[PDB]
């Protein structure tokens, strides 16, 4: 058994990250409280759970979590809420004026003053852990903490940490929930100092998760209590293999591996099926060749892009429920004469496949129906890259005008970093380019 | 159309089809760009100062 | 009130739509840079297709499918027909080609070989002509020597296909002649052929014991007009449209244009158009596409018809702008939005 | 506890300040005696943003009031609210500042200036982290405009870390006072483009406007007109003093709002303004056509004659929140050109439960526009006629001014002017 740690950086970060303990616990079977029925060895063990969960004399099942926020209002819900109990004060950690949605603010500025607090406690968890495995990082790319203060953290993990892996959890900026119109710049200061750092990164596009909620859970006007129990599902599917026995994505190092075979090319796509509204008279349950062909259908990926008009790298099928492998198999080959899957020559064109019994858990009073079978499929497809294009458009209009510079230079950054950041943007999209197209 | 590496376990089972073959900064680093900035921006705020001492 | 901007100003067809659109006082133009519109008007090359259907509270329509080009590129429809199981390589409408790259560069240089030594040895007319995208750059030829030294003297990739020996002649000329087809294919993926078509005649005798002179082989109206000396005097700028055709059909071989010829085109149009759709379809997509489609046919002797290429970016015979930009707004833009017949078109049903 | 610190400085000042205190206090459910009596724990959720609490449960309003007459301000502690002011934030001299700028910068009002800021610092040093600061004042006066802009700089000198907001009223010569109006406007306005985070421009002119030719009052007060910014300033801090999905602090309202530092001047709007048809309900779609008219602005400036760089719009009340968002996309959409394309999605839009009093809701608008610049055209062009006569310019020569410094004050308020131009005729 080897430990993961969770850090949660930043409002989106912490907010998501609260949804996903949530997930996990009614996963496992962990009450508020943090005790755990079925677990039999009390005060330890070494089980698949034991990768998110340290145990306590007492019986307690304590996440490996560390949550920062710059200002203390979305953790203090933490504090006093359901699971006000499962953490102890020393991981929840919090500022008292945040970085206003101002990269530089939380990176140079904020970031020098709290940066050796937060690798203080990071230090506390890994020395329960008899073998960390790496981080997983969930943040925001467009809030002054989540793009600012995660890129310093994840320069200094690479430092404390050399020989450990690190996985994000990104979201990606949209204007139909978001109030920064400076989120561009945010996003792409924080993708070029991050990128050499990061492992593995997992965009979720809030375009995606608010059309998904609207279209498929019948939600007029999503809020992100909404948005973030869809997307804490999509985390569970990914991280599943971590947390239940198996042999598929059984360490972090197996997301990198079969994921990402060129280090650059480290945002693989996900996509989730089914989500059905829990408000529905009641649903016909869907085949394991219905779910998989939803996975080729843009409106149930976390990143609105074309996969028809880009080639693949890897192809990973995360299955939840009832499915067997003959069924994965006969709805792949009907799918295979019927799409558009093109691989790049230097891989092979093929399918790891996931299976784990337990169908997805959903949280009472939630939107999502219990469904019977859902499956996550996560490809790297150049088709991603549409993403970076749109982003980095818009960062082109404000910065030929120089629109909002001066609050970033104001808090010690260099204008120069601005273009250094988006040339290298412009290398990762030539990168795409060369692998993708001919 | 091949499967391979097929694992079953009491939670479920994992495998793998092939349809197809082919064809840092240091800590001292670190240090050096937060204490450039925090350095820029002493620098900006005595500008003003002085300007608001004249 | 709807909104467009205008992303080709070398369009003649989209020009005419975008005076007509305005002409409706409910559509209004933006700067080409502005990101809030409905229709957009886009460039022929490296249109940014990525950043369509992003805006919250816009629905955006474009008149380009991404991925229609492996239709219109020259050297990509060759391998979308030997390689799509719909169309086959015993294809019997499209002429067997083959896509040859030059030496100073997968490639097809062997297999036309094997074939052309068999026509050689069969006393068969092996007579091939050779071309590319990157042409107004054509040669005909009956030596396979002569095509080969030709592509490599160039440095972009070429097609070598037989050359129809046997063209339909009208009389009196003696003369050769291309079909011109536009089709248009609405976000539902409707095939719609427009009722009129034209033929760009060669307004000289065709001759097929001197391939030098490419000007009774070439329809092209730029060629005719240029190194032809009996321009304009059958027909009106050697364009001859269906009702004229129709008759000749009739008084000559006794048949009609929709019997001997159409049946064969509305064909054509769907198999070439459905096989692709998987591909380049916007159903479930976050923006919806249309788009024109100008196809080129030739006729044999035998009344059989045959596709010569796909045109993404057609323009139109001066004659039937007006009719056919209406039926573009008519069917393709007003079909999305909405304004406050017997149509021009013949809707090609398939199964979706 | 992000505090904010409110300042009112003379006469303008001091009354629009009071009335803001009374709209906000009867919002939050504070009664005249600082003791709290609403219904609703979002009342208090975040009281602590522009109130003190004292002892027995009160709530003393962390605002200081400035004047270099007593007179306005012996009206305010006798007026209705006047009670729940702290006795020792009452700041005054005697002498007055004659309508003069340079008597409220720099001869009366030095004299009382250190006072003010003991005030002042004393209210910071028990804020847990204090925001920023806001000021009310004219800048037709001389203790509003002088003694108001020389405020703002000690503070920023003393904080120079902190935001610095202002809600400032401009002078027009349909409603005035005295001819120098101009004089001490431009003046005040080189302060504010160099000192300043985000001013909030009201022209008494658009106020005046609207209390004859909307509201249908026939001969306007300014009491009358003092209604209208009240309500105002009440929606414009709509975020700061209520929860909700909106985090609101100063400074990230500030980045938002503010391209570029000197083009921090905003025109505020409000929606409806019924006269008294009364109780008819309003629709989101006629909340967000009124909001975006010109006649519900209150700069007196035609948006129609510039372009928006970015627009802040907070609704108000129990209405459909996908209707909103209909409504404010539609506007964009339907008169894209009003924007600049080169700022993607710089429309912002913020809801709040909680509608002002006696309304089912209420819509606030903050735009940053280029065509601001013609009330500082205005302005400067009512300078100019007086100042190339030299005209009254001895009230101010008599106070140790010289005329370079009015010189340099019209030279930057043209510049201004300049960049407002430059940015308004910019494309992709
Ligand atoms: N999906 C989702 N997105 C969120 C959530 N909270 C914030 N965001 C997104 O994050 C972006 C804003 O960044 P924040 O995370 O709120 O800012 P921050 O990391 O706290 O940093 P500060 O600027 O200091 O507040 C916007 O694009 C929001 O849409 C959330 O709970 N769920
Ligand atoms: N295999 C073939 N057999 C007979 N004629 C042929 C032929 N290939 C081309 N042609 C002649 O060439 C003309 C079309 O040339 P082609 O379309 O390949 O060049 P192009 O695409 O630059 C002109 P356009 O796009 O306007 O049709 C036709 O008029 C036809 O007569
Ligand atoms: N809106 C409004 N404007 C006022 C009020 N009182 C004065 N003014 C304007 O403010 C300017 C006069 O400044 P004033 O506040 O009286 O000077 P001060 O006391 O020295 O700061 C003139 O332009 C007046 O039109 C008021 O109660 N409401
Ligand atoms: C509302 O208070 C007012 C003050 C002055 C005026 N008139 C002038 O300024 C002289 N034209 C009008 C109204
Ligand atoms: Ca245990
Ligand atoms: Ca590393
Ligand atoms: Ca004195
Ligand atoms: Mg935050
Ligand atoms: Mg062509
Ligand atoms: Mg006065």
């Amino acid at each position: 058994m080897r430990e993961c740690i969770s850090i949660h950086v930043g409002q989106a970060g912490v907010q998501i990250g609260n949804a996903c303990w949530e997930l996990y616990c009614l996963e496992h079977g962990i009450q508020p409280d943090g005790q755990m029925p079925s677990d039999k060895t009390i005060g330890g063990g070494d089980d698949s759970f034991n990768t998110f969960f340290s145990e306590t004399g007492a019986g307690k099942h304590v996440p490996r979590a560390v949550f920062v926020d710059l200002e203390p209002t979305v953790i203090d819900e933490v504090r006093t809420g359901t699971y006000r109990q499962l953490f102890h004060p020393e991981q929840l950690i919090t500022g008292k004026e945040d970085a206003a949605n101002n990269y530089a603010r939380g990176h140079y500025t904020i970031g020098k003053e709290i940066i050796d607090l937060v690798l203080d406690r990071i230090r506390k968890l890994a020395d329960q852990c008899t073998g960390l495995q790496g981080f997983l990082v969930f943040h925001s790319f467009g809030g002054g903490t989540g793009s600012g203060f995660t890129s310093l953290l994840m320069e200094r993990l690479s430092v404390d940490y050399g020989k450990k892996s690190k996985l994000e959890f990104s979201i990606y900026p949209a204007p139909q929930v978001s109030t920064a119109v400076v989120e561009p710049y945010n996003s792409i200061l924080t993708t070029h100092t991050t990128l050499e750092h990061s492992d593995c990164a997992f965009m979720v596009d809030n375009e995606a998760i608010y059309d998904i909620c609207r279209r498929n859970l019948d939600i007029e006007r999503p809020t992100y209590t909404n948005l973030n129990r869809l997307i804490s599902q999509i985390v569970s599917s990914i991280t599943a293999s971590l947390r239940f026995d198996g042999a598929l994505n059984v360490d972090l190092t197996e997301f990198q591996t079969n994921l990402v075979p060129y280090p650059r090319i480290h945002f693989p796509l996900a996509t989730y099926a089914p989500v059905i509204s829990a408000e529905k008279a009641y649903h016909e349950q869907l085949s394991v060749a219905e779910i998989t062909n939803a996975c080729f259908e843009p409106a149930n990926q976390m990143v609105k892009c074309d996969p028809r008009h880009g080639k693949y790298m890897a192809c990973c099928l995360l299955y939840r429920g009832d499915v067997v492998p003959k069924d994965v198999n006969a709805a792949i080959a009907t799918i295979k004469t019927k799409r558009s899957i093109q691989f790049v020559d230097w891989c092979p064109t093929g399918f790891k496949v996931g299976i784990n019994y337990q169908p997805p858990t959903v949280v009472p009073g939630g939107d999502l129906a219990k469904v019977q079978r859902a499956v996550c499929m996560l490809s790297n497809t150049t088709a991603i890259a549409e993403a970076w294009a749109r982003l980095d458009h818009k960062f082109d209009l404000m910065y030929a005008k120089r629109a909002f510079v001066h609050w970033y230079v104001g808090e010690g950054m260099e204008e120069g970093e601005f273009s250094e950041a988006r040339e290298d943007m412009a290398a990762l999209e030539k990168d795409y380019e060369e692998v993708g197209v001919d | 159309m091949e499967v391979i590496e097929l694992n079953k376990c009491t939670s479920g089972q994992s495998f793998e089809v092939i349809l197809k073959p082919p064809s840092d900064p240091s800590l001292e680093e670190i240090q050096k760009k937060l204490e450039a900035a925090e350095e820029r921006r002493k620098y900006q705020e005595a500008e003003l100062l002085k300007h608001l001492a004249e | 009130m709807y909104t467009f901007v205008v992303r080709d100003e070398n369009s003649s067809v989209y020009a005419e739509v975008s005076r007509l659109l305005l002409a409706t006082g409910q559509w209004k133009r933006l700067r080409k840079d502005n990101p809030r519109f409905n229709l957009m008007l886009g460039e022929r090359n490296r249109l940014p297709f990525g950043r369509l259907g992003h805006e919250p509270g816009l629905v955006q329509l474009v008149n380009y499918y991404r991925g229609a080009d492996k239709l219109c590129r020259k050297a990509s429809l060759v391998k979308l027909i030997k390689t799509s199981p719909e169309l086959s390589e015993s294809c019997t409408w499209f002429p067997e080609s083959y896509v040859i790259y030059p030496t100073n560069l997968t490639d097809e240089r062997e297999v036309f070989l094997a074939a052309y030594n068999r026509r050689r040895e069969g006393r068969e007319g092996n007579v091939w002509i050779a071309k590319s995208s990157a042409g107004a750059g054509i040669l005909i030829s009956s030596e396979a020597s002569e095509l080969l030294d030709f592509i490599d003297e160039q440095g972009q990739v070429h097609v070598i296909q037989k050359y129809l020996e046997k063209p339909l002649l009208l009389e009196p000329g003696h003369r050769k002649f291309d079909i011109r087809s536009w089709v248009l294919v609405d976000h539902l993926y409707n095939i719609y052929l427009y009722r009129e078509g034209v033929l760009r005649t060669s307004s000289e005798p065709y001759n097929s014991a001197n391939f030098q002179d490419k000007t009774c082989h070439l329809t092209n109206h730029c060629i005719q007009k240029e190194y032809s000396k009996n321009y304009g005097r059958y027909e009106e700028g050697n364009e001859m449209f269906f009702e004229e055709f129709n008759q000749y059909l009739m008084d000559a071989l006794n048949t009609t244009l929709e019997n001997s010829i159409l049946l064969q085109i509305k064909h054509i149009i769907r198999s070439c158009l459905m096989c692709i759709e998987p591909a380049i379809s916007t159903k479930h997509l976050h923006y919806q596409s249309f788009q024109l489609f100008g196809f080129d046919f030739m006729v044999d002797e035998e009344l059989k018809v045959w596709l010569i290429e796909v045109n993404g970016a057609p323009a139109c015979a001066q004659k039937l702008y007006a009719e056919l930009c209406q039926g573009i707004v008519d069917v393709a833009i007003s079909s999305v939005f909405p304004l406050a017949p017997t149509s021009i078109f013949i809707k090609l049903h398939h199964h979706h | 506890m992000r505090e904010i610190v409110h300042i009112q400085a003379g006469q303008c000042g001091n009354q629009i300040g009071a009335k803001f205190w009374e709209v906000i206090s009867d919002e939050h459910g504070i009664d005249p005696t600082g003791s709290y009596h609403g219904d609703s724990d979002l009342q208090l959720e975040r009281i602590n943003v522009y109130y003190n609490e004292a002892t027995g449960n009160k709530y003393v309003p962390r605002a200081i009031l400035v004047d270099l007459e007593p007179g306005t301000m012996d009206s305010v502690r006798s007026g209705p609210f006047g009670q729940i002011f702290r006795p020792d934030n009452f700041v005054f001299g005697q002498s007055g500042a004659g309508n003069n700028w340079a008597k409220g910068h720099y001869t009366e009002g030095a004299e009382l200036v250190d006072s003010v800021l003991d005030v002042v610092r004393k209210e910071s040093e028990s804020c847990d982290c204090l925001q920023g600061f806001q000021l009310t004042h004219s800048l037709g006066g001389g203790t509003g405009s002088g003694m108001g802009t020389l405020l703002i700089s000690k503070i920023r000198e003393e904080y120079p870390d902190r935001i610095m907001n202002t809600f400032s009223v401009m002078p027009s010569p349909k409603v005035s006072d005295t001819v120098v109006e101009p004089y001490n406007a431009t003046l005040s306005v080189h302060q504010l483009v160099e000192n300043t985070d985000e001013t909030y421009c009201i022209d008494n002119e658009a106020l005046y406007d609207i209390c004859f030719r909307t509201l249908k009052l026939t001969t306007p007060t300014y009491g009358d007109l003092n209604h209208l910014v009240s309500a105002t300033m009440s929606g414009v801090t709509t975020c700061l003093r209520f929860p909700g999905q909106l985090n609101a602090d100063l400074r990230k309202l500030a980045v938002n709002m503010v391209p570029f530092p000197r083009l921090h001047f905003f025109m505020p709007g409000f929606a409806p303004l019924t006269s008294r048809q009364q109780y008819r309900a309003l629709t989101v779609p006629e909340l967000t056509q009124q909001m975006f008219d010109s006649k519900n602005m209150m700069a007196a400036c035609d948006p129609r004659h510039g372009r928006y760089l970015t627009v802040a719009a907070i609704f108000r009340g129990r209405m459909s929140m996908k209707e909103v968002d209909e409504q404010m996309l539609n506007v964009q959409n339907k008169n894209s050109s009003y924007f600049v394309e080169w700022i993607p999605n710089n429309v912002k839009t913020a809801v709040c439960d909680i509608p002002p009093r006696g309304l089912k809701m209420s819509a606030t608008f903050i735009g940053n526009s280029t065509a601001i610049q013609e009330l500082f055209k205005r302005i400067s062009e009512q300078f100019t006629a007086m100042f190339r006569r030299k005209a009254f310019l001895h009230w101010y020569t008599g106070e140790g001014m010289d005329e370079m410094e009015f010189t340099e004050a019209e030279s930057n308020m043209n510049d201004l002017v300049s960049e407002y131009q430059q940015y308004q005729d910019a494309t992709a």
